[PDB]
């Protein structure tokens, strides 16, 4: 219907956030996938790795959060009210972030797989590792600015 | 002025994409289960002057 | 079979095609047209689909660079650590498509503006969000293949001054290359942003 | 293909490249000129990526089998590391090129009838690569031909088995060589198609280039020995000679039914190639420059699965050509320097 | 490409005749064997002094076809002349009398009719609509099947003019009655019903017709039927001509063993080139329209390479225009000799 | 407005714009990867004459240009709400259609002819004379469709 | 019926009902499969760590679990005249629910089975290895818990 | 005709039983010809395991059993007088029972399988298989329950 | 408008002559790539057929003008306004001689290659290489040819 | 307009012209691809023949105007105001003719590919050669016989 009142725009915004939440998911899965068992392949025969170089577990599981604080931020906002203006930037919102973690989880698995080995072979590389994990990371946080804009768009405003 | 409402119900400007997103799930999960396991680096034979 | 995914899309577009004639046959070549729903469609459509894109691939693509240079990196690391100051300068190049990229997206946000199901057809937004949309597929596939070829000119690069390190400025007149299609991409949806309106 | 070849090993051929840089260049060979005595061997073995190993166990005087076999110990270290971490189809690609050495292992178990040589000693003899852990076939009766049965259902090498029931069973002499040529051929042409199959196409040719020079010169080297020895029947020629030479499988042909060094030079000549015979006093040492300067053209592709089986082969040739310097040295034989490989 | 057995007819000759002037059909213009003939003159007149010095290696071959340059290119000009085209371009003052009414619209479809015919014909005239694009098309591919026919006819003459010379007539001659009845009652048939078109006219006198070119299922699927009003004693000798060729079969499969003496395996060495000489029939019969069809791209390309020069040539530019106009005809014969004469004669 | 005028011409015009960018940049990208391939290839081996090989390499942003002129010629050239001749934006369109693909065929070709061309020039400098033919040849086959572009462009515009 | 009560509303709620169990079913088989062969692959040669790393099949289970926990509590909210709205929410939460389980499937059985070999390698690493078990099934627990946010809202916010 | 008694309406569970009963077959169908090859393997290594592994057989056979009971439940529960609801119900309730038990014949083939080949060896296996045995048959049970759960509620209150 | 000529009747038009062109330069493309790396390949050893073996390249690019030139001449028999039949001919029109080209690129390419090998050692092959690329571009105005002639016909029959 | 002769029937000569004229083009292309190579082995091994080995892809050749003519011929039949029967005739004798001579390339070049190293070692052996090879272009020549006969049944009969 008109944007005034519409009958679907809730199950949009319920759909944007299923999948905002589910690329978040396998965004971390996939660097973790990848990581945890190149490190685990080497940590058994190299002990001196035990803790001291697991970044990268933390630095994919830090994007594991972008999907549910989106949800949330949804959740409050529900209802067959609100408006078409403010009923199809969910979609868009939602799946910008959620493939720009999946690209983000995937450039920060292969360079944390690696790493673990270059420092096995050469524990002295890492510095670099950190610094390259640290510069891609940021380009999965670059969506949230517009996940911002939209989620004020739509929350704060639903007609 | 809209096509069939007929053979398409009246939802028809939204019920088009989800299969879009099945699409890229599936391509996504076909490339993770792709990946190997590297069974042979925790488990292979020995000898003496030997890995 | 040959292969089953190529055998399915092969399969998959001939019933269109088929539905469609006989669609014509029966009267409805015109009848059921695409700019009869290109009219029944909403600039919301065209908005909320054309940024998401926008700044969506041009991440996934500087994401794709910085993949490629670190596993460039860690390579020659190994042989000479001290190739990171010299190397550190061709990673910016992979990261700096990202904000060219996500940019675009404040100025479409300054041209969004909530428009009712009234005048929701007209040029007056409609217009706005084609050419939103279209520039964010332009500077999204600039940004792709920016990231792309910086990550490939970066491993060649990495490979490279393993031996001989001494080579960094005889090289890197190349990735000045790579480094114009932000510049290009960006341009052009800057220029755009120049002639369409805001949404009414 | 291209980039989308490098999807997820974007470091699988990082760390081959690392382990070819370590290869031995010309500049290295500019003291194999001044190498004319053991300790300066010892010396700059001291100091290579081959340095400190060959030289901390080892005494002063090199000998052949504990410097080779030192080199070649983190040669199996590195390739075992890279087919654990080689993906699945990696995996058994490095598989099949571990095949060709324990096809010659099975034919050093099935040809010990005469000794009843110990498992440890083949594998001493061969590379343990080509060793999973144990094969249970010397339990039955090691006959000349009496355990490709037992192999075959114990190896996994039954289709790398050709018959050996068939033409190579005849109680003799040439049973302990024609079974080895005969399975070397059917190894050769598996592999072939593999990598015909698979191993995408710039990795396919840096493939069949160098496995066609070694089926080759295979083919030529048996004949030989065949004309150095006993001849034998033309069919049981091509039994033994690669019959699909990969670069050229016609002459190859030629040489089978050449039963006499004319016929042979005659079917070399018409190969537009290399011509071992009238230029070769050791043709194994022209032939290993040639097939050195052949792989090379693997590395010439950035975009290839050939990267580790040219390093292999090109580090193998190295540690032959280090040997070879340090014999020609035990002998005082300086000509036969310069016959190490160069073109890394 | 091969050679005979002794006191054989060998073709060397019949080549020397044939070969060249169904090499000049293709084209068949006179700019273009006119510059290939002059090219051909100045070898054979310098050859005198160049036969001595080399060329390359296949510019030795190409000096080594003087005459056979030659001969095709007389030929060439010959046909080309036949048809009226210089660059698909017609220069014919030879009137005969069509339908031209002095009013015309500019743009209405002034047609004509048949007022006077020039024995030659073909004409500038025929240059209209695509009309004249059928009519001509038609023409030349009815031209190409006479042609065929006649030649092959002519091939069949040989077959026994050297086992006379052998006498050896004593199975071969059976072997060649029944094909040349085979041959003979059906494509001198069509051949005559063919050129019945110029025998009688239907709407000269209004009668019933034919298609243009189709007579021929009446003949097979039904029995001595012409239903097409073609000529009256044809409803009777159809049946006549199609049955005489059903024996031929029988007579030649087997003729072997008359002649005792009797082998069992050659015996039946008869079948496969029975049937191979069969299917030569209409293979060689369909084959010659190729020529047909490359005359008619030859002629296409050269009209559309002038109208696309030439004309554009025509435009009106006489201060600078000049050079362009100088331009445009440096390029045009250098196309039009080179890439528009060598690959295609070749 | 009219029939023939409808409210999304401005869309056709557009599209093939942004057709014509990401086509033709997609080309420059894969051309210069595949120079940067070669020129990675012959650095460590013999690192001097990589400067006086750089003819692959230089082509990078031509392409890109070939493109932008393109662009720019019909680039902003619909009012911000305006509707006009539907065949303008079909030749628009049409116009695009004809500039992107040739491009891409051309990058392809002289990239990887060039990598392989300038891997194996190592040993010889007699090659030379010859390679920049190919390259040059490419560039030609990309201006044929960049010029009928502007040849139709301008043609009922 | 009418907008916000439809009679086609319920289908929603036999979807959802339906949707995470299947997710969960997979992914848990997924990772039994995973780790057990590598478990049984051991337990002969090494019959001293057979049975002291059996944490990843509890935590299979768990995850098995997971859809259930969420199946008939949403079947028991669901109506045959329910509001589209909660439909809507609860399509949304069964799947969001369902690929929650399925990528902790996928996490848990692989990093089991690497940790089972470094274990039998060096068994100094075995608690050092499953601390980071957890990782996947707070990653499983993120989906869960906003899933079940929303279907309190689907079931505390009714337009029936 | 009516929605609250449509004709389609049982039409979902002309398919629904199918589903649920085929989906237990064929997962059964693959776990015994993937376990058929060990078990024949353990047995002629040694001719007495034979007797000693019969258990994944009879597991496959409980799989379909779960989908059986299903089908023949409903095959009451279907009519002409049956609500498009009922109709929904119908497949929402016979496709869990159903994929889930194709997903433990999966798991059980493999593991059976990854088991008795190795049951010649070590007896002290056999004492820790039926655990993941157990583990995965349960999840059978999962699906039914909520599949019969599901059956008996909704079938009623037509409507 | 005119019935017989909707508003997409000059959209046929115009889309009729952007196909060929691009099915040339792929062609094109293809065939260098195949030629030129062998060229050098050849040229590399024996510096001698380098200028020698340019014929097949130079030859394939006559081949990619064919596209550039038909295009350039049906473009202007058109206009703003034309027939949607006059559409339909163009559409038709403008792919012949692209797929023509295509079927070109492949044969020229696929076999000049090998002869390229075969001439880099046997010089007699002069009289060869090209003996098969004449053949195989004869075909390459098959398509060219009726292009212009349905051009003509379409310049008739507009509406 | 009418069902007799509406707007779309001229889209049949439109496009269904086209059709053999492709068809018998990559069928000669294939052809080539196939052949063509095989003189570049045996030329280098013995130049001797070199006539011979050339029938094949000139027999190709032969094929590839079968389309041609037929396209010619009915590109007059077509029209704005034609009859759609005539389209359905026309499209079917050109789909028959061009596919007929795609699969006679088909069938001669696969053959001739070998038959070029069959000959090689045997100058006199191509006698058996031309008598299969004759067959391929004589299947053309029965795929384009029907098409005359529905040409001219497309010719006479309208609507």
């Amino acid at each position: 219907m008109t944007e005034l009142c519409p009958v679907y725009a809730p199950f949009f915004g319920a759909i944007g956030c299923a999948s905002a939440i589910i690329f978040t998911s396998l965004g971390a899965a996939y660097g973790t996938a990848k990581s945890g068992v190149g490190i685990c392949a080497t940590c058994v025969l190299r002990p001196d790795l035990l803790f001291k170089n697991i970044v990268p577990v933390i630095m994919a599981g830090i994007i594991a959060i972008y999907g549910l604080v989106v949800s949330v931020l949804v959740c409050y906002s529900l209802g067959q009210k609100q408006a078409l203006y403010t009923g199809f930037i969910q979609l868009g919102a939602g799946l910008s972030v959620g493939l720009s973690g999946l690209a983000a989880g995937f450039a920060i698995g292969i360079v944390g797989d690696a790493g673990v080995r270059g420092s096995s072979q050469q524990p002295r590389l890492f510095v670099g590792m950190i610094l390259i994990l640290i510069f891609a990371e940021v380009l999965g946080l670059y969506g949230l600015i517009v996940a911002l804009l939209l989620n004020s768009r739509a929350t704060q405003d639903v007609v | 002025d809209i096509l069939s409402s007929i053979w398409t119900e009246g939802l028809l400007m939204c019920l088009i994409v989800s299969a879009l997103l099945l699409f890229i799930l599936i391509v996504a999960l076909s490339w993770i289960s792709n990946l190997d396991i590297t069974y042979g680096a925790l488990e292979k034979s020995t000898n003496p002057i030997k890995k | 079979k040959f292969s089953f995914s190529h055998f399915l899309y092969y399969l998959v577009l001939i019933v269109v095609i088929v539905y469609g004639l006989y669609k014509l046959f029966t009267g409805h070549g015109s009848d059921i047209n695409f700019g009869k729903f290109l009219l029944r469609t909403s600039p919301y459509m065209w908005a909320n689909l054309g940024i998401a894109l926008c700044v969506g691939l041009s991440v996934v693509g500087a994401a794709w660079g910085i993949f490629i240079t670190g596993s460039s990196m860690i390579g020659a690391g190994v042989r000479a650590p001290r190739i990171t100051t010299k190397n550190l300068i061709s990673i910016i190049f992979c990261e700096v498509v990202a904000i060219y990229g996500l940019i675009i997206a404040i100025v479409f946000s300054s041209k969004l503006t909530v428009a009712t199901a009234e005048n929701m057809y007209s040029k007056s937004n409609l217009y706005t969000g084609y050419s939103l949309f279209w520039a964010g597929i332009t500077v999204g596939a600039s940004n792709l293949i920016c990231g792309i070829a910086v990550g490939i000119t970066g491993a060649t690069a990495a490979i490279s001054d393993a031996a001989d390190s001494a080579l960094f400025v005889k090289i890197l007149v190349i990735e000045i290359f790579g480094s114009i299609l932000g510049l290009l991409g960006l341009i052009v949806g800057l220029l755009m942003a120049g002639k369409a309106s805001e949404f009414q | 293909e291209g980039v989308y070849f490098n999807i997820d090993n974007g470091f699988i051929e990082g760390v081959v490249r690392g382990y070819r840089n370590g290869l031995l260049s010309n500049n290295q060979y500019i003291n194999l000129t001044q190498c004319d005595t053991l300790e300066d061997l010892k010396l700059q073995l001291s100091s290579t990526d081959y340095g400190n190993f060959l030289s901390s166990v080892s005494s002063e005087s090199l000998t052949t089998s504990l410097i080779q076999e030192y080199a070649s110990s983190k040669l199996y270290h590195e390739f075992n590391y890279i087919r654990d971490q080689s993906s699945g189809s990696t995996r058994k690609f490095m598989d099949y090129i571990t095949y060709g050495y324990m096809i010659d292992n099975v034919a050093l178990m099935i040809t010990g009838t005469i000794h009843d040589r110990d498992k440890g000693e083949i594998l001493q003899r061969c590379h343990p690569l080509g060793w999973f852990d144990t094969l249970p076939t010397l339990s039955v009766a090691t006959d000349l031909e009496s355990l490709y049965e037992t192999v075959l259902v114990d190896t996994p090498l039954a289709p790398y088995f050709k018959n050996c029931f068939d033409t190579a069973e005849e109680l003799d002499d040439m049973n302990i060589e024609i079974i080895r040529n005969k399975l070397y051929k059917a190894y050769l042409e598996d592999f072939y198609n593999f990598v015909t199959e698979e191993i995408p196409e710039p990795a396919k040719e840096c493939m069949q280039t160098l496995l066609g020079f070694e089926a080759d010169r295979r083919s030529i080297n048996i004949a030989l020995n065949s004309l150095q020895s006993s001849d034998i029947d033309p069919d049981l020629k091509s039994d033994l000679l690669p019959n699909i030479g990969k670069l050229y499988p016609l002459a190859t042909f030629h040489l089978a039914q050449a039963q006499d060094f004319e016929g042979v030079r005659a079917a070399l000549a018409n190969v537009y190639e290399y011509r071992g015979f009238l230029e070769t006093g050791n043709l194994e040492d022209h032939f290993y420059q040639l097939e050195m300067e052949l792989c090379r053209d693997a590395f010439t592709q950035q975009f290839a699965i050939s990267t580790v089986w040219a390093w292999m082969k090109s580090k193998e040739q190295e540690v032959r050509n280090i040997t070879w310097i340090a014999e020609c040295i035990a002998q005082n034989q300086r000509e036969r320097i310069n016959n190490y490989i160069s073109v890394y | 490409y091969g050679i005979a057995q002794y006191r054989e007819i060998n073709a060397g000759l019949p080549t020397i005749v044939t070969f060249p002037f169904m090499f000049a059909i293709m084209f068949g213009d006179m700019g273009h064997g006119f510059l290939m003939t002059l090219a051909a003159l100045s070898l054979v007149l310098n050859e005198k002094k160049i036969n001595k010095m080399k060329r390359g290696e296949i510019f030795d071959m190409a000096f080594t076809g003087r005459y056979i340059i030659l001969l095709m290119g007389v030929f060439s000009m010959y046909t080309g002349f036949l048809y009226n085209d210089i660059f698909s371009k017609t220069m014919t003052i030879f009137k005969s009398g069509w339908k031209w009414p002095d009013h015309w619209k500019k743009g209405e479809s002034i047609t004509a009719t048949s007022v006077g015919t020039y024995p030659i014909g073909l004409d500038w005239a025929w240059h209209g609509t695509e009309n004249a694009l059928l009519f001509s098309n038609s023409y030349k591919m009815k031209l190409s099947i006479l042609m065929g026919f006649i030649h092959m006819t002519y091939s069949y003459f040989f077959s026994l003019a050297n086992h006379l010379y052998f006498n050896s007539m004593i199975d071969i001659i059976g072997n060649f009655i029944p094909g040349l009845l085979f041959m003979q009652g059906i494509f001198g048939y069509l051949s005559v019903c063919i050129v019945y078109k110029w025998a009688v006219d239907w709407v000269k006198d209004g009668k019933p017709a034919p298609g243009l070119l189709n007579m021929l299922i009446n003949m097979f699927l039904s029995p001595g039927t012409i239903d097409d009003e073609l000529y009256p004693h044809q409803a009777k000798v159809q049946v006549f001509l199609l049955l005489m060729a059903l024996v031929c079969i029988p007579w030649l499969l087997l003729v072997k063993p008359l002649h005792f003496e009797d082998f069992g395996d050659i015996m039946i060495h008869q079948v496969i080139h029975t049937i191979e000489f069969c299917l030569n029939c209409v293979s060689h019969t369909a084959s010659y329209l190729r020529l047909w069809a490359l005359s008619l791209a030859h002629a296409q390309l050269s009209s559309v390479l002038w109208t696309m020069t030439i004309q554009i040539a025509f435009g009106f530019r006489g201060f600078v225009g000049v050079f362009m106009t100088v331009a445009l005809f440096a390029m045009w014969f250098a196309l039009t000799c080179a890439v528009l004469v060598l690959m295609e004669g070749t | 407005s009219n029939i023939y005028a409808p409210l999304y011409a401005p869309f056709f015009g557009f599209a093939g714009c942004a057709a014509a960018m990401v086509l033709s940049c997609l080309g420059a990208a894969i051309g210069t990867a595949k120079s940067g391939i070669g020129i990675a290839g012959i650095g460590t081996f013999k690192p001097e004459l990589i400067m006086k090989s750089l003819i692959p390499v230089v082509m990078s942003g031509i392409l890109a240009i070939y493109g932008l002129v393109v662009a720019v010629l019909i680039a902003g050239n619909l009012s911000p709400t305006e509707d006009y001749t539907l065949f303008n934006g079909f030749m628009h369109l049409s116009c695009g259609l004809c500039v992107g693909f040739a491009c891409l065929s051309s990058g392809y070709a002289i990239g990887m002819v060039g990598d392989v061309g300038v891997r194996k020039y190592m040993h010889q400098p007699r090659l030379f004379v010859g390679i920049v033919l190919i390259l040059i040849f490419s560039e030609v086959l990309g201006l044929y469709g960049m010029i009928v572009a502007l040849i139709l462009n301008t043609r009922g515009s």
